[PDB]
């Protein structure tokens, strides 16, 4: 890890992300409000 | 899904499973999959009697 070190020798981080498709998922995943009047209402999905 | 369906009940009786209706509410839900085929309860009573 030195400065005068070129692309080659320089640090490149590797951080590792694998989505994993299996059988429980996870939540990884918003409007306002209206009082009286018609609308469409995705409250909850 | 490993859903728990707990409901305390501190009712008078002179007998283990009384008369008397009380529906059991879901309290905890477990979204992990695992295949419980077996099944034991941890009885850590140490006071006993
Ligand atoms: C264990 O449970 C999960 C979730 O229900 C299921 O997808 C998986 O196939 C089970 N494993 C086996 C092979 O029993």
């Amino acid at each position: 890890f030195r400065p005068t070190y070129g692309v080659g020798h320089q640090p490149y981080r590797v951080v590792v992300l694998s989505f994993e498709l299996l059988h429980a998922p996870a939540t990884v995943c918003s409007t306002n409000l209206v009082k009286n009047k018609c609308v469409n209402f995705n409250f909850n999905g | 899904y490993f859903k728990i369906y707990s409901k305390h009940t501190p009712i008078n009786l002179g007998r283990d499973l009384p008369q008397g209706f009380s529906a059991l509410e879901p309290l905890v839900d477990l979204p992990i999959g695992i295949n419980i085929t077996r099944f034991q309860t941890l009885l850590a009573l140490h006071r006993s009697y």
